[PDB]
């Protein structure tokens, strides 16, 4: 009775484990009974946060919460992108001979982690969650990234795997692990033009492939820094211009409301792909004052809509750099947690002309999945 | 089910400079200090003044071999002076 391999989605804001098992992929659920898990590492002055727990303090510990570490992975110091977002993370970034290194206090004492192994920590979490539903300890990993990370960035992502205990059976392209998924290389029609549209929490990917026999890249568009923190941003916004009018007070410098706020945003905008209207509260918001209000899905869209047409520009660019007509894309995926929004999926397809997209495997979930079929394909 | 991600061994550039497109086709063996130079032949600027944009990251260098960057079969760059 061999132990299985598992696929991990090791996402810029979220990451997600599946494993094949009895023909059938699973996406595994964490303890809090949640299919994705912030990659997000904390360090108190007793132990060490991965995941929800880290997340869920980062108001209160700014300084020693680490995010983002994919925008570090395999880079240099020197980088005019790493200095620029240097300058939006509340944690120290420090130079060790032109590589960077993330500095935080852990357990009162200041300690500096290399990229690799801030990622190995959210690794470790996502195969102990894979283990605790397997019931045996976890060895064998596929692990995908973008299709743009270079030699340096995937050797890095694999060292991260190794740290965290994992043999990394091979590193593989999100955009072929959603196109897997979808059981894009079985559709025994021929070579198929793919375009996979992924829009997550920090990054916009646009991707097209074409795939013939089981051999999958043609164009790549996107945004590395348009994605659902930017949505939630402008309800943070919103809703510091509405705390202005009702009780005449600017809350936009005190770094802590702010990111309460933006927390109880994120909640609000995930409620408002199932439901018209959400609620908001957060308790001594500023200066004691309690905040609590409610939106509209139909106001949601109106503060993000230039955010949202923003996204067909980068489908074009693609499809002009492949040379393609949009017609000429037989299949179209979409993916990554933002494509949930309502008004994302309509203008996507009003621009692919009333076509049905693929969406019936969770979107957040879609890269692990092919992930943890290429995984089970290598054992 | 078997699956290959195939990389392009000949990779075609558009490289947008002012009002101007140059097309550049090498192999991935190639380094970007190549495009560099065909550049400097199609435009007469010395491969010195150009900042050639468009990459992923910030740290590709002229010795950088195209491969190494998994680039798409088609490419968008764009070169500033
Ligand atoms: N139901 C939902 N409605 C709107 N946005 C969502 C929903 N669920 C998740 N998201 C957003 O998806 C983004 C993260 O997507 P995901 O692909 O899981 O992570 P990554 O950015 O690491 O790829 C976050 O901004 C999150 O708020
Ligand atoms: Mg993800």
């Amino acid at each position: 009775a061999k132990a299985a391999a598992i696929g991990i989605d090791l996402g810029t804001t979220y990451s997600c484990v599946g494993v094949f098992q009895h023909g059938k992929v699973e996406i595994i659920a964490n303890d809090q009974g949640n299919r994705t898990t912030p990659s997000y590492v904390a360090f108190t002055d007793t132990e060490r946060l991965i995941g929800d727990a880290a997340k869920n303090q980062v108001a209160l510990n700014p300084q020693n919460t680490v995010f983002d570490a994919k925008r570090l992975i395999g880079r240099k110091f020197g980088d005019p992108v790493v200095q620029s977002d240097m300058k939006h993370w509340p944690f120290q970034v420090i130079n060790d001979g032109d590589k960077p290194k993330v500095q935080v206090s852990y357990k009162g004492e200041t300690k500096a982690f290399y990229p690799e192994e801030i990622s190995s920590m959210v690794l470790t979490k996502m195969k102990e969650i894979a283990e605790a539903y397997l019931g045996y300890p976890v060895t064998n990993a596929v692990i995908t990234v973008p299709a743009y990370f270079n030699d340096s960035q995937r050797q890095a992502t694999k060292d991260a795997g190794v740290i965290a205990g994992l043999n990394v059976l091979r590193i593989i392209n999100e955009p072929t692990a959603a196109a897997i998924a979808y059981g894009l290389d079985r559709t025994g029609k021929g070579e198929r033009n793919v375009l996979i549209f992924d829009l997550g929490g920090g990054t916009f990917d646009v991707s097209i492939l074409t795939i013939d026999d089981g051999i999958f890249v043609k164009a790549t568009a996107g945004d590395t820094h348009l994605g659902g923190e930017d949505f939630d941003n402008r309800l943070v916004n919103h809703f510091v211009e509405e705390f202005k009018r009702k009780h005449k007070k600017d809350i936009s410098q005190n770094k802590r409301a702010v990111r309460r706020l933006r927390t109880a945003c994120e909640r609000a905008k995930r409620t408002l792909s199932s439901s018209t209207q959400a609620s908001l509260e957060i308790d001594s918001l500023f200066e004691g004052i309690d905040f609590y209000t409610s939106i509209t899905r139909a106001r949601f869209e109106e503060l993000c809509s230039d955010l949202f047409r923003s996204t067909l520009e980068p489908v074009e660019k693609a499809l002009r750099d492949a040379k393609l007509d949009k017609a000429q894309i037989h299949d179209l995926v979409l993916v990554g947690g933002s494509t949930r929004i309502p008004k994302v999926q309509k203008l996507l397809q009003d621009f692919f002309n009333g076509r049905d997209l693929n969406k019936s495997i969770n979107p957040d979930e879609a890269v692990a999945y092919g992930a943890a079929v290429q995984a089970a394909i290598l054992m | 089910r078997q699956i290959v991600e195939r990389q392009p061994r000949m990779l075609d550039f558009r490289v947008e400079y002012r009002d101007r497109n140059v097309d550049v086709v090498l192999e991935d063996t190639c380094t970007v200090g190549e495009i560099k130079q065909i550049l400097e032949n199609e435009l007469q600027i010395p491969v010195s003044k150009m900042l050639l944009k468009g990459w992923k990251t910030g740290d590709v260098e002229d010795s950088t071999v195209l491969k190494s960057l998994h680039l798409p079969k088609n490419n968008s760059l764009y070169v500033l002076t």
